[PDB]
Formats: C-alpha cells, sequence, structure tokens
RNA sequence: GUGGUAGGAGGGCGCGCCGGCGCCGCAGAAGCGCAUGCGUGCGCAUGCGUGGAGGCACCCGCGGCGCAGAUCUUGGUGGCAG
RNA sequence: GCGCACAACUGCGGGCGCCUAGUGGGCCGCCGCUGGUAAGCAGCGCCGGCAAUGAGGACACAACCUCGUGCGCGGGCAAGGGA
RNA sequence: GCAGCCCGCAGGGGCGGCGAAAGCGUGAAACCACCGGGGCGCCCACUUGUGGGCCCCGUCUUGAAACACGGACCAAGGAGUG
C-alpha cells in the first residue's frame, strides 16, 4: 500500500520516562534531564535508566512516517482533499479531532472520489 | 517429528556474558558428546532450533551456531528471538546442516 | 508601468497614470517589519499591579525555632488569615516578586527616516499582486493593482451606492471574505473589549480633496486613511506585506510629493530621499548566469568520486597487488 | 532570464559527463599502468634483496662478517593507550601521528627520530620491516591524507585545516605528487628505499588504524619485551606483533 | 520582482502533522530505501558440490524429514531434485532446500538423465507439513522411480535401508558422525 | 568527530495575551479520563468516553511564560488508627 | 638600489582582538621532599588523576589497573582472569 | 423539576416522576469502596518470569546510600524582573 516500504527502525523500544516518574506521582513522565550532583542519571552509573541523545534519532528520511511509507496530513475540511489528489500513494490523511460530524461526512465521501486513504471514518 | 531424530541435542547452558554483564544476543550451548573446541568446529554455522509452547502452541525458535566457545566444545549461537533465561538447563537441537548469519 | 484611473464606473479609464517612484522601492522586508514592531506599541497603554497588592499586612517573620517556615506570617489570632504566610511571591494573597510597574517603557523609540523607508516599502507591497493575494486578498475581479479611482469618488453620497461601487471594482468577493469573517476572539481577549475578530479588507487612501469618510466607513472590509498620515498599521497590519489598496486619484498623485521621486528631495516631506538599494538589478543571484560573470570564472571540479571503504578487503580490492611478490 | 540558467545548467551537464568521462578513462589507464609498474619494481625488490644475500654469502665464504645497511624507516605501533601520558611522550606521539593505540605508523630512521622514538618506547612497538612487511601494510590497511582542490584546472588552490582519509587510490597519489608517482608500488619504493620522496609519501599515507592483535599481546603489554612485554624495540621482529594486527 | 522572499508563509497547501516533517521525500528517500533494502538483502548463497546424482541422502528438514532418499540434480534457486523412491519408502518426487540435505557416502550407479519436467513437482518447505496431494502422471518420473529400483536391486541390504527411517547415530565423538 | 559538574552558546518544545493569516465548533469547543500512534527529547496528533461553548494552527509582538524540593505558600487527603 | 637565495628532523594552518561566565575550601596517586614517634597527619615540587570520567577489572570501593565514553551490529582484544 | 405506590418512627430507600441534559457548570490528582486482572520499584533481554544491571532524591561538600540536612501525599501558587 505505501510508494516506498519504509520500515519502523526505532533505534529502541524504550520510552525515556522521567527519573522516579515510577516512585512520585507528582513526578510525571514526561522527560525532565536530571541535573542533580549526585545523581545516577546524569553521572550515566550502571542500572540507571538511559537519556535521550542524539544517538538514538530515528533516520531522517524514516522520521514521522506512519503505516510504512506515508505521512499523515491534519484535514480540516473539503478544501483539504484538493492538493491531496495529485499525491495520494504518499499521504495518509487524518481529519482533526474538532471537526464536526456534518463535515465528516463530506470529507469522507470526497476523500473516496479522490482515492485518498482516511485514517478517521 | 522427534527432534531427537535427526538434531543433536544441545543445553542451553548461559548467555555469553562477562562475570556480571550479560549479552544475551548470544547463547552459550553445551552440545552432548562435543567435549573439546576442535570437536566443536564440526558444529561452526550449523543451524539450531529452540522448540518451545506458548498458550499450548507450538513454536520454533531458529538459530545459528556462531562461533565456539572456550576449550570445551561450549559454542555460542544466535537465534531469532533472544533466548530467555528461564530455559537455561532445557535443551535445543543442533542441526546437521549449515545455516548463513543472513538466513537461518 | 503606468496604471489606468478609473471611473466609478468602474470600466472607463479616464487617466492614465506613471507608477510613482515610491511604488517602484525595492522592498527591504526587514525593515518593514522593525518599524512595524516599534510602531505597533505606540498606543501601548501602561499596566501594572497595585503598589500596595499583597504589601497590606503588618506580617513578621516567626523566626526559626517554631517548627515552622521562616516567610512572613500574618499577625493577629482568631481569622483564618492569621498566622498564614504573607508578603512573598510563594505566599497565597501575596506582593509578586518584581510587580509590574507603569514605569516600564511602553513605547519604543524608531528613526523618522528608516520609519518613512519602511511606509514606502510597505506601500511599495500594495503595488504587487503577487504580495497582495499572499497575503489573503482576493484580487481576481479587481482590474489592476494599483487600482486607482477618480476624484469623482467624492459624489458618493450613500454607502449603498458605495457598496456598489466596489461591487463594479471586483471587490465583492474581497468584503463577503472580510465580512462573514467575523467570528469571536479565541482567548480571554473576548473578556477585555476586543471580542470579535475580522480579516483585514481593503485600504481606500484618499486625500482631502476626496473625502469619502462618511460613505464608506461602515462596509465592513474597508478601512479609510488620509495619505498625508499613513501609518503601519494599515499598510502592513499584521506585519504582512501587501495589503490590498484603492487609491483615489488626489492620494495617488501626491505620492510623489510625500516621498518625492528617485534621486531628488521630497517637496512636502521635508529632508527626505527615497531608499537606494545596495544592488541595482533585481534577483541578483541571477547575476551568476551573466557571461560577463560566466567568462570569469575558473573550472570548478565535477569528478564524482567513489565514496571510501576502510574494510581492508575492499581497499586491497582496489589495488589488488599484494600477491605479486 | 530564465534561458541563461537553463543554458548553463546544460553546460555543466556536459562539463560533469566530460571530465567523468576524462576520470574514469584516467583510472583505467593508471591501473593498466600500475600493474606494469609493480612487476618493474617487484623485480626491482628481488634484485636488491638477492644482491644482500650474494653480498652476505660472499663474506663467510671468506672470513668476514656483512650486515647490511639498516632500513631508511621504522614501524612502529602504538601500544598504551592515551591516558596518563606525561606532556613531552604526549607530543612525541603527536609528532609520530599516533594518537590512538593499534594504530601503526612509518618514521624516518633518522637520528632525530631515533632519539624520539626512545623517549616514548614506554608506549610503542617498533622495528624493521621488511618489504613484506611494508606492503602487507599498505596494500591492506593504506588510506590517503587528501586535501580538497574545489577547481579542476587549478591544484594550487585548496583548503588546509581539512585532510580527508581517503583510499589510496593511484589518481590520489598522481595528484598529490605532480605526476611523479602514480602508483601504490611507486609510493611503496620511496618508502622502502629511503628517496627523497619519502616525506611526502609517508606522510601522504594515513596511519595505520590497525586491529588488536589475534591471540593476544600473550602477557603484560606495557612491559618491554626484554622482560616479556610488547613495549619497545622489536628489532627485526616487529612482524611477529604487526601480522596479527592487519587483519 | 521574487515574491517568495517578501510573502507571508503560505500554509494553504498541505499540513503534514508533525509540522517539523516535510511534506515527502519525493527525491531522497528511492536512494534511502534502495541502499536500505541491498544492506538487508541477503548474501548469494552457495550451491555446495558436495552431492553427486545418485548420492543417498537423508532429508532432514522437510515433510519427510526423516527419510533416506537419494539425490538427482540441483534445481534453481537453491533447491535441489530428489526421490526416495515411492515404491520402496512411500516418498514422492520433491524439491527441498539444497542444505537439509545430509550427505551419506554411498552413491549409487544412476546412469539416467535427472532433466525432468520440474514445474508441477511438489516442493517441501521447512516448517510446514502441509498434507499434499497424493500421487500424479508421473510421465518420466516412472521410468526414473524404475531405474534406482534397478539400482538398489543390485545392492543387498540397501533396499532396507532406504525403506527404514533415519535414526541419529549415537554420539562417542564426531568422528563417528561421518555417514 | 561524539564523556561531562560549575559555566557559556545555539536551535527548538511549551504557556498567557497581541497584530495578522488559514480554519474548526450544539451534526458537540475547551477541559478531562483511558487508549493508540508520532517523537532522541521537550512534546504532538488521533480514537473512544465525558463535557456543553468556545477553540485551533502558523507568522508576528508583548511577558507576572514551564517546578519535586525552599522546616516553600494555600487547599485537600492519607498512613498512623477504629 | 642591484644581485644571490629558502636554509636539520617530524608534525601541522596560524596569529591577534573584543565581551563575558564560573572559579579563587580542593583532594588523590607516582616520583622527589619538609615538619612530626607516627597518622586515612600537616606542608611543598613535578606529572597524572578525581573533582567533572562513565565502562571493564579489582568481593563491594571518588582517585588504583585497563581504558575512555553518540545508538546499534559484527570482529579482535586490554587490564584481569579461566575448580 | 413532583410525591404517586411499597417499606421505614424518621432521615430515607425502591419502583416511578420533570427535563435536551444538568439537577447550586466542568469534575483532574492525592486518597477510598467494590469488582476484574496481575504480583520486580526501575532499566535491559526474551518464549512474563527469569537472568543481568541498579542504594534516596535534592543539596552543601575534597568526598553522600549515608549514623549530613530538607522531603507524608497530591493539586494549585512559587524565584534574574522593571
Ligand atoms: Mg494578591
Ligand atoms: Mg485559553
Ligand atoms: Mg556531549
Ligand atoms: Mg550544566
Ligand atoms: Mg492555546
Ligand atoms: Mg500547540
Ligand atoms: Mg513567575
Ligand atoms: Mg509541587
Ligand atoms: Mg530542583
Ligand atoms: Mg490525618
Ligand atoms: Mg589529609
Ligand atoms: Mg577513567
Ligand atoms: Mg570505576
Ligand atoms: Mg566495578
Ligand atoms: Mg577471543
Ligand atoms: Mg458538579
Ligand atoms: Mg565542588
Ligand atoms: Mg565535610
Ligand atoms: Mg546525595
Ligand atoms: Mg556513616
Ligand atoms: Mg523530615
Ligand atoms: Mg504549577
Amino acid at each position: 500500500e505505501p510508494y516506498l516500504r519504509v520500515p519502523r527502525q526505532r533505534k529502541t523500544k524504550h520510552k525515556f520516562n522521567r527519573f522516579h516518574s515510577d516512585r512520585f506521582k507528582r513526578v510525571k513522565k514526561s522527560w525532565r534531564r536530571p541535573k542533580g550532583i549526585d545523581n545516577r542519571v546524569r553521572r550515566k552509573l550502571s542500572g540507571a535508566i538511559k537519556m535521550p541523545n542524539k544517538g538514538y534519532g530515528t533516520d531522517k528520511l524514516a522520521k514521522h512516517m506512519v503505516h510504512g511509507g506515508f505521512r499523515l496530513v491534519q484535514i480540516r475540511n473539503v478544501g483539504d482533499l484538493l492538493p491531496l489528489i495529485s499525491q495520494n500513494r504518499f499521504y495518509c490523511a487524518e481529519v482533526a479531532h474538532s471537526v464536526g460530524a456534518k463535515k465528516r461526512i463530506e470529507i469522507f465521501y470526497k476523500a473516496m472520489e479522490y482515492g485518498i486513504h482516511l485514517t478517521n471514518g | 517429528f522427534d527432534p531427537c531424530l535427526t538434531a543433536i541435542p544441545a543445553t542451553f547452558i548461559s548467555h555469553m556474558r562477562g562475570r556480571r554483564i550479560v549479552h544475551p544476543s548470544h547463547s552459550l550451548l553445551r552440545i552432548e558428546g562435543v567435549k573439546t573446541r576442535e570437536d566443536a568446529k564440526f558444529f561452526l554455522g550449523n543451524g539450531v532450533v529452540s522448540l518451545y509452547e506458548l498458550s499450548g502452541k507450538k513454536m520454533e525458535n531458529r538459530g545459528r551456531i556462531r562461533r565456539l566457545h572456550g576449550n570445551s566444545g561450549v559454542v555460542a549461537a544466535k537465534f531469532e528471538r533472544n533466548l530467555p533465561p528461564n530455559k537455561i538447563g532445557t535443551e535445543v537441537f543442533v542441526k546437521l546442516y549449515k545455516v548463513e548469519d543472513d538466513d537461518y | 508601468d503606468t496604471v489606468n484611473c478609473y471611473g466609478i464606473d468602474g470600466e472607463t479609464v479616464e487617466k492614465q497614470l506613471e507608477m510613482p517612484d515610491v511604488l517602484r522601492v525595492p522592498i527591504r522586508k526587514d525593515l518593514v517589519e522593525d518599524a512595524f514592531r516599534c510602531v505597533r506599541m505606540d498606543n501601548r497603554q501602561p499596566y501594572a499591579v497595585s503598589p500596595n497588592a499583597g504589601m497590606q499586612h503588618s506580617a513578621h517573620s516567626w523566626g526559626t525555632g517554631r517548627a515552622m517556615a521562616r516567610v512572613p506570617r500574618v499577625s493577629g489570632s482568631g481569622t483564618t488569615r492569621s498566622g498564614q504566610g504573607a508578603f512573598a511571591n510563594f505566599c497565597r494573597k501575596g506582593r509578586l516578586a518584581h510587580p509590574t510597574k507603569v514605569i516600564r517603557r511602553w513605547q519604543r523609540k524608531f528613526n523618522l527616516n528608516a520609519k518613512r523607508h519602511a511606509e514606502a516599502m510597505a506601500l511599495a507591497a500594495t503595488a504587487i499582486p503577487p504580495l497582495v493575494e499572499s497575503r489573503g486578498h482576493r484580487i481576481a475581479g479587481v482590474k489592476m493593482i494599483p487600482l486607482v479611482v477618480s476624484n469623482s469618488i467624492k459624489e458618493i453620497k450613500s454607502t449603498k451606492e458605495a457598496f456598489e461601487m466596489l461591487k463594479r471594482f471586483g471587490l465583492a468577493e474581497e468584503l463577503a471574505r472580510v465580512k462573514e469573517s467575523k467570528c469571536i476572539r479565541a482567548g480571554k481577549g473576548k473578556m477585555r473589549n476586543r471580542r470579535y475578530v475580522m480579516k483585514k479588507g481593503l485600504l481606500i487612501i484618499y486625500d482631502n480633496q476626496s473625502d469619502i469618510q462618511k460613505a464608506f466607513r461602515n462596509i465592513a472590509g474597508v478601512d479609510l486613511a488620509c495619505v498625508d498620515s499613513l501609518s503601519l498599521l494599515d499598510l502592513c497590519p499584521g506585519s504582512h506585506l501587501g495589503r490590498l489598496v484603492m487609491w483615489t486619484l488626489g492620494a495617488f498623485e501626491k505620492l510623489n510629493e510625500i516621498y518625492g521621486q528617485y534621486g531628488k528631495e521630497a517637496p512636502l516631506t521635508s529632508g527626505y530621499f527615497l531608499p537606494t538599494n545596495v544592488v541595482s538589478k533585481d534577483d541578483v543571484e541571477s547575476l551568476f548566469f551573466s557571461d560577463e560573470i560566466q567568462a570569469f570564472l575558473d573550472v570548478p571540479n565535477l569528478i564524482k568520486y567513489e565514496k571510501t571503504s576502510r574494510k581492508p578487503e575492499t581497499i586491497e580490492s582496489l589495488n589488488p597487488y599484494l600477491n605479486l611478490m | 532570464s530564465y534561458r541563461r540558467k537553463m543554458e548553463y545548467e546544460e553546460r555543466m551537464e556536459v562539463l560533469s559527463r566530460k571530465m567523468n568521462e576524462e576520470y574514469q578513462a584516467r583510472r583505467e589507464e593508471n591501473a593498466r599502468y600500475a600493474l606494469q609498474r609493480t612487476k618493474e619494481l617487484i623485480a626491482e625488490y628481488k634484485e636488491h634483496m638477492k644482491k644482500e644475500e650474494d653480498a652476505r654469502r660472499e663474506a663467510e665464504a671468506r672470513g668476514a662478517f656483512y650486515v647490511p645497511k639498516e632500513p631508511e624507516f621504522y614501524v612502529v605501533v602504538r601500544i598504551r593507550g592515551i591516558h596518563k601520558v606525561p606532556p613531552r611522550e604526549r607530543k612525541i606521539l603527536e609528532l609520530i601521528r599516533l594518537k590512538k593505540p593499534n594504530h601503526a605508523v612509518f618514521v624516518r630512521n633518522n637520528a632525530p627520530m631515533r632519539a624520539m622514538l626512545h623517549k616514548v618506547r614506554a608506549y610503542i612497538a617498533f622495528g624493521f620491516a621488511d618489504i613484506h612487511l611494508l606492503r602487507t601494510l599498505v596494500y591492506k590497511r593504506g588510506m590517503a591524507k587528501v586535501s580538497k582542490r574545489p577547481l579542476a584546472n587549478n591544484s594550487s588552490v585548496f583548503k588546509i585545516g581539512q585532510d580527508m582519509r581517503l583510499n589510496l587510490t593511484n589518481e590520489a597519489i598522481e595528484d598529490h605528487f605532480g605526476g611523479r608517482i602514480r602508483c601504490v608500488e611507486e609510493l611503496i619504493y620511496q618508502i622502502y628505499m629511503g628517496t627523497d620522496l619519502f616525506k611526502k609519501a609517508n606522510n601522504f599515507l594515513w596511519p595505520f588504524t590497525l586491529c588488536s592483535p589475534r591471540k593476544g599481546f600473550g602477557g603484560r603489554k606495557a612491559k618491554d619485551i626484554t622482560q616479556g612485554g610488547s613495549t619497545g624495540c622489536h628489532y627485526d621482529k616487529i612482524g611477529n606483533l604487526i601480522y596479527r594486527m592487519i587483519e | 520582482i521574487d515574491t517568495s522572499k517578501l510573502s507571508m508563509l503560505s500554509r494553504r497547501g498541505i499540513k503534514v502533522i508533525p509540522e517539523e516533517a516535510g511534506l515527502y521525500p519525493s527525491d531522497d528517500l528511492p536512494a534511502y530505501i534502495e541502499k536500505l533494502e541491498k544492506r538487508m538483502q541477503k548474501k548469494p548463497r552457495v550451491r555446495r558440490t558436495d552431492l553427486v546424482k545418485g548420492c543417498i541422502v537423508v532429508v532432514l528438514e522437510g515433510d519427510f524429514t526423516a527419510r533416506r532418499v537419494v539425490f538427482l540434480k540441483q534445481v534453481e534457486n537453491n533447491k535441489a531434485l530428489c526421490c526416495g523412491p515411492a515404491p520402496i519408502n512411500n516418498v514422492p518426487f520433491f524439491v527441498i532446500d539444497e542444505r537439509y540435505l545430509l550427505r551419506t557416502s554411498t552413491v549409487l550407479d544412476l546412469k539416467e538423465d535427472v532433466n525432468i519436467d520440474i514445474s508441477t513437482v511438489f516442493e517441501s518447505k521447512r516448517g510446514v507439513v502441509a498434507d499434499r496431494m497424493d500421487i500424479d502422471a508421473n510421465s518420466d518420473q516412472k521410468r526414473i522411480e524404475n531405474a534406482i529400483v534397478d539400482a538398489v536391486s543390485s545392492i543387498r541390504f540397501m533396499k532396507r535401508y532406504l525403506a527404514t527411517p533415519f535414526k541419529m547415530p549415537k554420539f562417542k565423538s564426531v568422528s563417528s558422525l561421518k555417514f
């Protein structure tokens, strides 16, 4: 189904939760680089969790790819379907969340006319 | 089809490891009757299968004997999926045909 | 480059004017943005907290020894406020640290000559039809850009005739786009007397001899500005060049008086000269392909080499002469 | 306007295809020349070695003792790591271009270079390579230190601080030495017989990023080989380390 | 006048959902994937020179998978034509992978040409024990089967050999694993 | 070529509001809960549920703009403890 | 002014200016010392380290030994080991 | 936007009733009841229960897991500005 099959190639299945976000509910899981003087994650001691680096970054051309080779496109109305008509195979289209059900009907019908794959429907 | 009909059983004894750090992609196997390093050269490149059950459904995890290990016929094998440390002490079956590092 | 002057008929060409030299100025988009930033904070009104705010207590630190933090506590007893923390920015009902003052510098100074250049370049942006449609103006129906209407624009008395006049100038889709774009603002600005936002439509620039203020100010999508005082808030609203501007003939013919011609002082603005660019031609990167430059060039190295390898089998294979001895 | 851009791009398109075909025909003519010139110089290597053996056996036909002229270069391998090095010894390993362990270079058999090798002899293993160790080191792990030249017709304008580590092709040698040397064996000959082109030939070789040796160093590698280590003058037995280090 | 530097940023075209991501790599992604798929392109596999026409071999991984058969011909895409003769051991003609044949030392004296109409022969894959349809018309397969029934009749115990399923030799050394 | 405290720098993510510019919403907005996806990461997008009227994106501009700590402040709640 | 001329080896781009932070409790090892009965004491010199240097080996272990350190994969090893 | 019926001395409960819904908007977290599922606190590996790696963060300090100090939990607020 994609034009070119891009493998997933995320360099780790790690999530990089924040340090001690397991132990404290005040510490949310969004990553903060720990800056303490004795902190075992900053010091990169063995047994500590890993910190995000440049090295974990996925490939430039594989980045932000969905369903193999596709790239997501936000759609708010039927006018957004028109620049996707020529490039059907490159983009999976996604209707925005705040689009109402009346306009989602008209997006859904024009997308199957223009042959655009909708991830919402 | 019994695995012991055509394949030689080998016990999964350890992962390839340091004293503490363990590299689980390479599994150390002790083939029965193989007791020296030159005896285990007969099994370099040979395919190996680890047979297990997931929810009662039989699975084959296939691998390749990659390198020798030590002077006592222990060989290191790399499988499709890494062997769990639960299966240490259980048997895996060493095939009599060579497979390649790309194609198990 | 000569522009037509239309009647209120909207189709008959009355005069054929030359383009004023203001509208041929090469636009320095950074300079118009730099001036727009300081012009926007000319009507910036002050805000501050009250100088008493949070400081209206007799609060003192209780000191150490009471197993409580050293923050000032509200004096007295018998109320829930008593003994609670005061005066600090981290305290509830405390004074915010670094309270806002009205002595903040609300306005920003900009050099008058540099502001006049940016007014000139924002004027030249209105004369470029790729710019005007790029900032959202629907200018398919409009005749020319720059659209200049005759000085018989002042004979329109009622705004029904003025709306009809803009209709036969092809601005009907432009005005209808602005009128339907009226929606409620998306923040807390709707509480602060800024409830409705609508888009910016046509700007009509006039002079004192063609005063069309009454007949045109109520049309949604029409702004009116005298030619003697053009702000950048009209010419690039939102720091986005290319406002759709309809000129009267009186305002258009005064552009060579307010800004003058090239190399000459402006007659109506004392000591103003139109800006001089650092380049003469347009699109100076295309000068690279001129034969004067192209003859000058040395020959670049276009040999596409193979990617090097470091593995010892490949670099033995490049020079396979090790085994010959 | 838009015409003069497009007629430029097809003018560079022709010029790219023309000088790339010229570059490939240079590569084939160089490789055809290189195959001849290796066989010519290998015969010269055999003739030089046969002349020394004939000089040596004729001396023991009489009572005499003949040792030949010792080679015009040392081969030096960095044994110790980059840590805890005093500033004099750290500087000498920089001027020998030995910036990591298991790196190998050739240094000239000079009196100043012998004193440099002596002061860092607790960090290096050095000795004498014969022609087989010289040719194995260059043909199996030999890269060129090449400065970029942005203009084809003008080789005088180039970049100073940035030197690329590229393959030791014939054309890289022909560009550095201005037509004087144009094959790898002809570069060996300036190393082997220590010509006036030695300093240019040796510096054109990137330092040999060797592997750590097979079967180990066999003990405590930091001490001297006179005490059982691997660190010092391996006088002509330096191939016993380096041949294990190449692959 | 080039308006592209002068103009406001036009977002009317394509709103990719991570706006840090570009439109689509219409140029650079073909070169990246062709480099990528050639990198995980597995190596060209060596065809072994060990098997000779009429060499008795035991299949290790197939539908049959412990059956002494005889080897006929090496086929394309790394396959090998084999037939432990269907009168003797109830094994039809098949092709498997070249490697799954463990080579035994004894070779039959088969002189017949083995260039058979392989287009419809049942190919036994590795793990599947999928129940294939029964025996077919066998135009030339009946002739070359009878030639190795002719070959097996000359050698005394060879009929029992090809009928008996393979048992692993009792391991004592790797010298004992010679076959 | 790739460690990094104090430290400096760059580029982004995020928040309130501004001038614009593209839009969305009673056929259900923000917010919230649970999922899925994207993302080295800051974070983002969607699905379902809830909700019942606003909101989003980008470019700009202003800033009381990002919290685990301060015997922090205020509020709520535990264990202790039937 | 004319004429002559590129100077041991090896390596390699270099010179200078401006603004500003942090720091100004150090500690340890080697070798060399001073005071002291000595000290995991006190005070120096040179170099290296920790501080700020992870990882491997030292049973654990700021400094010892190896050795530096993006994210992985494959190989070969170091120190150190191989009931 | 109620009190019809059954029960209760009653508070009320249950069947109902009004309304688009809410029933003095939304209703996060801490925390709790019950139910369902599962038993590393985290990271890695896989065949998910095993192995390997991990002392408590912040901080001052030559040096912190420290028998150094602050921190029960959670939300909100909270500090280089004019
Ligand atoms: Mg207050
Ligand atoms: Mg808001
Ligand atoms: Mg770094
Ligand atoms: Mg820092
Ligand atoms: Mg917002
Ligand atoms: Mg956002
Ligand atoms: Mg604040
Ligand atoms: Mg908090
Ligand atoms: Mg903190
Ligand atoms: Mg309590
Ligand atoms: Mg001391
Ligand atoms: Mg270290
Ligand atoms: Mg350590
Ligand atoms: Mg350790
Ligand atoms: Mg080894
Ligand atoms: Mg409520
Ligand atoms: Mg400190
Ligand atoms: Mg202390
Ligand atoms: Mg600490
Ligand atoms: Mg203690
Ligand atoms: Mg406490
Ligand atoms: Mg907060």
